[PDB]
């Protein structure tokens, strides 16, 4: 009698097992992306940046973006790790916004839930915006399992 | 050569 099993189909796949965070572009410009990292890496490691992601007008980054010359090569970087949270790091040429409030280069930053980035300012015209959606299950993995000391 | 830019970074520092 799989009447049970039936009833773990309804649940179907359980989103937040190593997907760190996705980046959703709301100006309707860039193909939705899925950023992820895997967590036996990030409790491995106890120093520096687990996996950071660079995204911009590149094949090679990590993200592809449209095609604005406003923006650069690899505009800008995300980077998880310090102990569990986000950080955003701004890489352009013209500089990464923050909801309209612009962040300072190479910076890390805390990130923030459904938050924003615009790039590509200087022109009303030229500026692209895009949001980031973060997981709360990602979290939950992290806080179950604390690192060294375990119950 | 004459050719035009890649990325029109706005003249500040």
């Amino acid at each position: 009698a799989t009447q049970r099993f039936l009833i773990e189909k309804f649940s179907q796949e359980q989103i937040g097992e190593n997907i760190v965070c996705r980046v959703i572009c709301t100006t309707g410009q860039i193909p939705i992306r899925d950023l992820s990292a895997d967590i036996s890496q990030v409790l491995k490691e106890k120093r520096s940046i687990k996996k950071v992601w660079t995204f911009g007008r590149n094949p090679a980054c990590d993200y592809h973006l449209g095609n604005i010359s406003r923006l650069s090569n690899k505009h800008f970087q995300i980077l998880l790790g310090e102990d569990g949270n986000l950080l955003l790091n701004d890489i352009s040429t013209n500089g990464t916004w923050l909801n309209g409030q612009k962040v300072e280069k190479n910076s890390n930053q805390l990130l923030s839930q459904g938050d924003e980035i615009t790039v590509g300012v200087g022109v009303e015209s030229d500026i692209l915006s895009l949001v980031i959606f973060i997981n709360d299950k990602f979290k939950q993995c992290l806080e179950q399992n604390k690192v060294d000391r375990i119950r | 050569k004459k050719m035009t830019f890649q990325t029109p970074t706005d003249p500040l520092e």
